[PDB]
């Protein structure tokens, strides 16, 4: 549809992760979520009637999980990786794995709220 | 009186399992046997490794050692020998086997084939010994500009790596461009050196791969029509490409190329496919020798620029080697025996093959004589003939001539070979032949050899035994005996082929008589097989969807790997864009395979002038008591 | 990346030998996607031209893309922190469209470059950030310092290689040098 | 249906073998292992009972081509064919006897032929070489100039035949274009003649089947 399409971009527009924090971070982060749960989730609402409704109840509990996923990520690329150098990018490509897989176990989880 | 012989490789090597085969014919009882070897000249490496021989093995039993290395670096230059002295009860039996200095391979695997400067080298060293086994030593690695000069040093140890070394090395931002060279040796044998080639240039990745396959994988001189290439474009991604193709052509003989410059054609292609031809009237007036016979043996090559309708993107693809011939067949015989038997089959193995190089399939063969003879080639061209031959002493002119239709009798190809007789101890007519099935064979299907046998019916009751030995990747694999009844004259013996054989193994055999007047002779025959070329074990890479195909970018998926347990696998992953670039020094089991067969002893697939010959082709060192022992050989490699 | 990888995997097992496996190869692919196209180094102060190519691969289905060139502070073009660079352009169904950008680079190092899509009605978005080389005007030339040869008794010896004069050299670039020792054998 | 209730995994049969050996001289197993519905069995480790040293491998057709020597006499000759497939109890092995009587000659003159020969899936277009092997003590092989042979297919004679043999040689050996028309089997017979004893004529034959891929 396209109401729904809207509300579902507009409700991605709340997610904040902090400024201060390293430019390559957040490049990282939002395209991570974006591939992982933004596309999808946009290809699965565009195909509802227009008359069908959403639940963003547990989408803001999507929300919600995403911050705490990004802020796993962000512990664990900070200081958490012990084999390189802290705030190095072996460490971003080492954490960035297993940040994605989370990622789309909680999209997998999560495909059942958009109907209600 | 009898016999005590002793067989080995003909080359030894340092540090590696080599292996003695020892017998004891016509030997009542036990005897105790002691194998030491000792450097030539002077005198003690190893005197370990001592046997008892008992008839409950009939009398037969091998003794491996491994020499070790040391006295051996000190020269290098001059070829060294050992001797290897051995004692059979009260009776001493020495001969000396020359020892060579390489002890195992090093496969390099750089991950792409084309860097930029600035950009980091990534890259492996595989420690494989001899046997294609994983080995513990020490390598030593230097890279080379364009010019030759080293750029890096260093040292690794593969001890606790299984036989991987990954790597490293950060290109200079100012340097040469060209050819480079990754060269590393093992420490103990630095002799020996192995080498990769990648290139620095500056490229960004191209956008779509151009290929240029003439209809025929050659030009024939006579033909009216002229070249047929079809020019074909494909993004890398899998999509048709719409675009102008400009082509040219031109004549490469030895290493200078001059161009046509009437050929130069644009062919705009549609759905990715387009054609030209050159005419023979272009291709005659653009050299200057109007006789087109003298033209032969030449090459053309095609050079083709491929531009987009938006013209965002060029790329070029050239395609050399299209040979100008007047047959398109090329006779070989590469593989077939040069010695042959009076009175026995004498099966020819010609290897027709097309004018590039590839091997030829579904051609007929014939014999000009005999004309009543024909085959057909199998799936890697080779045809099996089998050609009886008269008793008698005089070589004998084989001619094979290919037979195909539709093909007129002056446009065949046409080959001649000497074979020459083997050649028996004192003119007393005792041969042995040893017939056998060789085809693509494939690992665990049995085989059957057939240990045929000519001699007079007035010494059939001398022999009950033939002796059979393997080579492989050089060194014995198996040494077994094969009983026969007396009154039988064929005998079978199936070899349970594993996937232990691979490439190929030299079969020999002989046996051991006493005639004439009461001396000793030695009869033996040898064969080549080839196996199919594919792994020891296997590896194979798949993917673990089975649906939603097209991955889109960004999006997880899963590969399975179906790998023999416990092993190890490397993995990389290399964007076709770069093959596109620069498809050269890649790495594939062929070529290691290539590389394994190109370092062993045999020097002639089967048979020779007479038995120390035999020997010698198969690349071992048959000595006895008695004194008939095979021919020295001082020389890495046989003549050419 | 949207291409096809080729993946190859080599095995070194203790047993049985080693394998090389047939490569294996995955086609990613996108509906609508940008290939940005860059030559490797563009000249400092020269200016010069890229090319965004959109493609579209849907079978029966016209698309309205709206193309961007964000604003670089490195480089100049027409884009700016007050004033944004689009074209609103449309790419027939299965059919490619190039859509012309020049640059002037205007600081040396390596800069980055990129487009942003947006199709219209659907949500679909690609962007590309791709980075190419700048490098001063000039040409690579490698003169020799000084050859000499070493002889302890014939010449101990001390010897000092005076400096090159590196009178072309050009500012802010660095430049290497290089020294070889070999030594002469003799025989006979 | 068919689902078989069986206690061992395997079936051997004895179709294809022939059923008369020639003393002294090899003698070609045709095992033919299948599944208990009747599928043909695919790589199975088939041995004989004696001599447990030789085994074989059963090829893609079901056939698997063990060869037993014989000694030179006349007795019966006893088989017993016995997989020994890996990961199956000593139970478990399918096993089966047959018995093979010899041939007799004519008057004990100890006259045979044989004609061994590649045993696979042979594909129309290639070559097949057969050897005529024979076996005659040196008394009278002067007799002997050539091997008449004769191909039998679909019910029809398909092409007879000569093989020309220099006295002298006991092997000689025929290449055969086996183009389309051989399929599926074809009985390759053959023979010589000569005068043996004290002037009796006298013949001796054999025959091969060859299977083709259908
Ligand atoms: C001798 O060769 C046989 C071949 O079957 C092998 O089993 C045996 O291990 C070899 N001897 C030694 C000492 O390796
Ligand atoms: C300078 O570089 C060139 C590469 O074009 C090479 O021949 C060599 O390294 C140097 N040659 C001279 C003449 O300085
Ligand atoms: C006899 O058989 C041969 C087999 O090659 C065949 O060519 C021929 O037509 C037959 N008939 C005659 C009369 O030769």
């Amino acid at each position: 549809a396209n109401n729904h399409i809207r509300t579902v971009l507009k409700l991605f527009r709340t997610i904040d992760l902090d400024d201060s924090k390293k430019s390559f971070y957040l490049t990282a982060a939002k395209y991570g979520i974006q591939t992982q749960l933004r596309e999808p989730i946009i290809r699965i609402v565009g195909g509802y009637l227009p008359s069908t409704k959403l639940s963003e109840a547990c989408v803001k509990n999507m929300i919600s999980e995403v911050y705490e996923i990004e802020g796993d990520f962000y512990s664990k690329f900070s200081y958490a990786c012990e084999d390189h150098a802290p705030y190095s990018v072996e460490c971003l490509e080492d954490a960035r794995d297993d940040y994605l897989t989370q990622l789309v176990e909680l999209f997998k989880e999560t495909k059942k709220c958009l109907r209600e | 009186s009898p016999m005590y012989s002793i067989i080995t490789p003909n080359i030894l090597r340092l540090e590696s399992e080599e292996t003695m085969v020892l017998e004891a014919h016509d030997a009542q009882g036990d005897v105790p046997v002691t194998v030491t070897v000792h450097d030539f000249p002077g005198k003690l490496v190893l005197s370990s490794e001592k046997t008892v021989l008992t008839p409950a093995t009939n009398h037969m039993g091998n003794v491996t050692f491994t020499i070790p290395a040391n006295e051996f670096k000190s020269e290098k230059g001059r070829n060294k020998f050992v001797t290897v002295q051995a004692t059979f009860g009260t009776q001493v039996v020495e001969k000396v086997v020359l020892v060579s200095l390489q002890s195992g391979y090093l496969f390099i695997q750089t991950d792409k084939t084309i860097y930029t400067p600035g950009s980091t080298v990534l890259y492996r060293i595989f420690t494989v010994n001899h046997k294609l086994l994983p080995v513990g030593r020490t390598v030593m690695v230097n890279i080379e500009n364009p010019e030759g000069i080293p750029v890096k040093q260093d040292s690794l140890s593969s001890q606790n790596q299984l036989g991987v070394l990954p790597l490293s090395w950060d290109i200079p931002e100012l340097v040469n461009m060209g050819q480079w060279k990754i060269r590393a040796y093992y420490e103990n044998s630095p002799q020996q050196v192995f080498s990769t080639e990648f290139e620095v240039k500056e490229y960004v990745l191209p956008s779509f791969e151009v290929i240029v396959e003439p209809t025929e994988k050659f030009y024939y001189i006579y033909n009216e029509k002229g070249l047929e290439v079809t020019i074909t474009a494909r993004f890398l991604y899998g999509k048709k490409v719409e675009g102008t193709a400009f082509v040219i052509f031109g004549i490469q003989d030895g290493e200078q190329r001059i161009s046509l410059p009437e050929s130069l054609k644009r062919i705009p292609i549609e759905d990715g496919s387009g054609e030209v031809v050159l005419s023979r009237k272009v291709l005659l007036d653009g050299v200057q020798n109007p006789r087109a016979e003298d033209l032969v043996g030449k090459s053309l090559y095609v050079s083709a620029t491929v531009i987009l309708h938006s013209g965002s993107d060029m790329v070029q693809a050239e395609r050399s080697g299209i040979p100008i011939v007047t047959s398109p067949y090329q006779i070989h015989f590469t593989k077939t025996p040069k010695y042959f038997k009076p009175g026995m089959p004498f099966d020819l193995m010609v290897f027709v093959t097309n004018p590039d190089g590839s091997p030829a399939y579904r051609v007929p063969v014939a014999v000009q004589g005999e004309d009543t003879v024909q085959s057909l080639t199998q799936g890697d061209g080779v045809a099996k003939l089998s050609i009886n031959t008269h008793p008698s002493q005089k070589p004998l002119s084989i001619t094979v001539r290919t037979k195909k239709q539709e093909l007129s009798e002056a446009e065949q190809a046409t080959r001649t070979m000497q074979a020459l007789p083997y050649s028996t101890v004192g003119n007393s007519n005792n041969y042995l032949h040893l017939s056998v099935l060789r085809t693509e064979l494939r690992p665990g299907e049995t085989l059957n050899v057939n240990f045929l046998l000519r001699m007079d019916r007035a010494h059939e009751a001398k022999i009950r035994y033939y002796t059979y030995l393997i080579m492989n990747k050089g060194r014995l694999l198996k040494a077994g005996r094969q009983v026969r009844e007396p009154g039988q004259d064929l005998v079978v013996l199936p070899l349970s082929i594993t996937t232990d054989f691979i490439p190929s193994f030299r079969l020999v055999a002989y046996y051991t008589l006493i005639g004439a007047s009461g001396q000793r002779e030695v009869v033996a025959d040898s064969v080549w097989v080839d196996v199919k070329d594919s792994c020891v074990g296997s590896l194979v890479v798949k993917s673990g969807q089975s649906e939603d195909r097209q991955p889109v970018p960004g999006q997880q998926m899963t590969l399975k790997i179906e790998g023999d347990h416990g092993a190890r696998v490397v993995l990389v992953a290399v964007d076709k864009g770069v093959f596109v670039l620069n498809k050269k020094n890649k790495l594939t089991q062929s070529k290691i395979w290539d590389v394994v067969e190109k370092a062993d002893i045999g020097c002639t697939p089967g048979s020779g002038k007479d038995y120390a010959g035999v020997f010698s082709d198969a690349g071992l060192t048959f000595t006895s008591s008695s004194g008939q022992q095979t021919a020295q050989r001082a020389e890495l490699q046989c003549p050419q | 990346s949207i291409t096809t990888w080729e993946i190859l995997a080599v095995s070194m097992s203790d047993k049985k030998g080693i394998c090389v496996a047939d490569p294996f190869e995955v086609t990613v692919m996108q509906d609508f996607f940008i290939d940005l196209r860059l030559p490797y180094s563009v000249v400092r102060n020269e200016q010069v031209e890229i090319r965004a190519v959109l493609y579209n691969y849907r079978q029966n289905q016209e698309l309205k893309v709206r193309v961007e060139l964000l604003h670089n502070p490195a480089f100049c073009s027409l884009a700016t922190t007050k004033r944004r660079h689009q074209q609103t352009v449309t790419i027939p169904p299965k059919s490619s469209l190039s859509v012309p950008y020049v640059i002037v680079p205007l600081k040396t190092g390596l800069q980055e470059v990129e487009v942003k899509a947006a199709v219209y009605h659907h949500f679909i978005s690609d962007g590309v950030r791709k980075s190419l080389k700048v490098v001063p005007e000039g040409i690579r030339m490698n003169k020799t310092v000084a050859v000499r040869t070493l002889d302890p008794e014939r010449l101990v010896q001390k010897e000092d290689i005076p400096p090159a004069d590196l009178s072309d050299q050009v500012p802010d670039t660095e430049s290497e040098t290089r020294i070889l020792l070999q030594g002469t054998p003799v025989a006979q």
